[PDB]
């Protein structure tokens, strides 16, 4: 159950994040305002969480899928790729994060 | 096609002035108005003030009768659109 | 530039949950008060090097460094140095960064 | 722990200025409440908050003669339990 609220406060930041590229560094009403509450609700949800899943599964889980969300949606509306040498190197540091907290 | 828009002077007084503008699509409000008022035969600085982006309406009090003065509303950044500025003799 | 500010919202956040930490239920005022202005600094300074650096590529670099400096800055001077075969994790996450830092 | 010495610097027939030791820098608290009311109470009391950097709180309102109790809380009962006095205007 608690990994259920997990994902959804990912989702929430995924979908607070996203939102915020849309508020032009806080000077649109409404992604602004959209980006305060999907916060404060994977705030909630994280918090209710915690009290039972431990806290290193959850940061991996959340990095992990975080970071694949969020780069799926920032190719879902204004996409892009491998800027850098690396996409790989996204993924690499997602592997470094892994290590640190299971491990 | 820009933020905001018809900028009128809703109540007057000798000294203050209520004021109010179009802002526009939701997609188009901002998050803080400044607004930015002062003698338009200008001797002096603008007294500026902002004001949150959901509030249309804002009002402008501590001025001398019988003056006219220029009111010019403004958007976070130039990229919403050229400001509003109208004129109003008190 | 845009690293540095990434770098910088980084650190902001890192001070912004220690001090949370350090604060009880946000009732101590003083480091409550930094919380809200590290997290008020950090999100301004992600929403405005969002525009130049990609959503998820901004992601990684951000949970990586993140978590480095959270391990460092733990084991630095308030406690911790456990799992202590993984500082090869923190490599590898300092790897991920080079190759999608300006290379 | 805190907070700590709640005395009645300057006292009205109808107000109380009283004050407190707010802490020290890493020890202050985001605000306190406090609570003023009848010594035997004859319905209700009378209460209000204040910031936690200030260390002073004035209480208008009263009647003369009679004794009141005073007491600040804490945010939570976490940094101790509340002080509370008594004083008659």
């Amino acid at each position: 159950n608690p990994y259920i609220y997990l994902g959804g406060a990912i989702l929430a930041e995924v979908i607070g994040t996203t939102l915020m590229k849309f508020s032009n560094g806080f000077t649109r009403l409404i992604p602004s305002m959209g980006t305060i509450i999907c916060y404060c609700a994977s705030f909630w949800l994280l918090a209710q969480t915690l009290a039972y899943i431990p806290t290193g599964i959850a940061y991996a889980i959340w990095s992990g899928v975080g970071i694949v969300l969020i780069s799926l949606l920032s190719w879902g509306f204004f996409g892009q790729r491998l800027d850098l040498p690396a996409i790989i190197g996204m993924m690499l540091i997602c592997a470094g994060v892994l290590i640190i907290n299971l491990l | 096609s820009s933020v905001p828009t018809k900028l009128e002077v809703v109540a007057a007084t000798p000294t203050s002035l209520l004021i109010s503008w179009d802002a526009g699509h939701w997609w188009e409000w901002v998050t803080y108005y400044r607004i930015t008022y002062g003698e338009t035969g200008g001797n002096s600085p603008v007294q500026e003030f902002t004001v949150p982006g959901y509030s249309s309406t804002a009002t402008i009090s501590g001025l001398k009768p019988g003056v006219d003065y220029t009111i010019t509303v403004y958007a976070p950044t130039s990229d919403y659109g050229s400001p509003i500025s109208i004129n109003y003799r008190t």
